[PDB]
């Protein structure tokens, strides 16, 4: 089993007010509210402020995260993440019988998650609640 | 649980023959395929309050039909036929997969790759495509209306024109997109629609309806025979502007 599968809280991230961030003197960029003309080509995958305002909101679309294949003749669960649909079962019950077996998406057996596409432009993605 | 109810559904109309001994020809009931039609139910979720884990759920929905779409016909039981020996051949659609045969049946032909698939001569289905609007009485202030998809089935379809306030109460499928038309890669994003099961309005017809409360009409009899009811509804109607009765 995936360990995405069983995760069924959202971790987040918040970041430090101006209180703390007073007497922190160790790069306070976290905290402070940037722009969108203000992201260089430095602040790819780090934690940064955006202000501004929220644009086109469209509506919450359900994402898919680990997509589960049920065989019609072994009957395995073939569990795949997310970041081509699977056709041939990986199971040794079909390789071992010369019998490939056609994988059946499970849309029961997928977890899904919430997608919503927010514009600030900048696109931004929610997940979660 | 639709599955089990057509089965159960089945047994119950073979009991009641035994019961009443009628002389009725036995192997045309039950090689009728019976389907049950819930609706109505206490799960009436809006559009916007789809959560994720609803997958496969029957979820009633009260909104307005927009537009109606033609009938597509959807292939059912597939037509092959060989080219060689002319071999007629139905082999069914199992779970939207069309199982073409490798050899010919026949012993006298037996060629790889020599069946041809006749649409014509196939059994299609109706399925008619319905886009169905939020009400206004509950989408909030200061949002817009989204839509959803619709899929009619079985005999149902034709039942629902444009500016009509139905209940659509079925299940909420999803079938994944394409990225491409000529590969057969698949994008995260997954459509969602959902497949009508019963069509209440606001074929067939509603028997009765158990609206409001009994113990309302009792309250709303005893200001009905009361005589200053044009004057109590008159005030109530509007008691921020004075006069004007």
């Amino acid at each position: 089993f995936p360990p995405n599968l069983t995760r069924r809280y959202f971790l987040y991230f918040k970041p430090l007010s101006q209180n703390c961030a007073r007497r922190y003197r160790k790069k306070a960029i976290s905290s402070k509210p940037l722009s969108v003309r203000q992201i260089k080509g430095d602040f790819l995958g780090q934690l940064i402020t955006v202000r501004g305002i929220i644009t086109r909101v469209s509506d919450v679309k359900p994402a898919v995260e680990v997509i589960a294949y049920t065989c019609d003749q072994c009957g395995y669960e073939v569990f795949q993440e997310v970041n081509t649909p699977l056709s041939e079962c990986t199971s040794e019950e079909c390789s071992q019988n010369q019998t490939k077996g056609q994988l059946f998406m499970s849309t029961r057996a997928s977890k899904f998650s919430a997608f919503q596409e927010c514009k600030i432009s900048l696109n931004i993605h929610v997940n979660g609640t | 649980v639709i599955s089990i109810m057509d089965q159960t559904i089945k047994d119950c109309m073979v009991s009641l023959i035994v019961d009443n001994n009628l002389d009725y020809d036995l192997d045309e009931i039950e090689t009728k395929f019976y389907k049950v039609r819930p609706y109505n139910v206490g799960s009436c979720k809006g559009m916007r309050e789809l959560n994720p884990n609803d997958i496969d759920k029957l979820i009633n929905l009260k909104g307005l039909v927009l537009r109606s779409t033609p009938v597509i016909p959807d292939m059912k039981v597939a037509f092959f036929k060989c080219n060689v020996c002319d071999h007629t051949m139905a082999v069914e659609i199992d779970r939207g997969v069309i199982q073409e045969p490798a050899r010919c049946e026949r012993i006298d032909c037996n060629e790889p790759n020599s069946m041809s698939l006749i649409h014509n001569r196939c059994s299609f289905a109706d399925k008619q495509v319905i886009k169905l609007q939020e009400t206004p009485d509950f989408v909030p202030d200061g949002q817009t209306p989204h839509s959803i998809s619709l899929c009619v089935y079985d005999e149902l379809v034709d039942s629902c024109r444009a500016g009509d306030r139905i209940e659509v109460t079925g299940t909420f499928r999803s079938i994944p997109i394409r990225a491409n038309s000529r590969q057969r890669v698949l994008k995260s994003l997954y459509k969602t629609y959902v497949d009508v099961v019963h069509v209440k309005k606001v074929h067939n017809e509603v028997e009765e309806v158990r609206q409001i409360t009994d113990q309302d009409l009792a309250k709303i009899r005893e200001v009905a025979a009361r005589e200053d009811l044009y004057s109590l509804l008159a005030r109530s109607i509007a008691p921020s502007i004075y006069e004007l009765e």
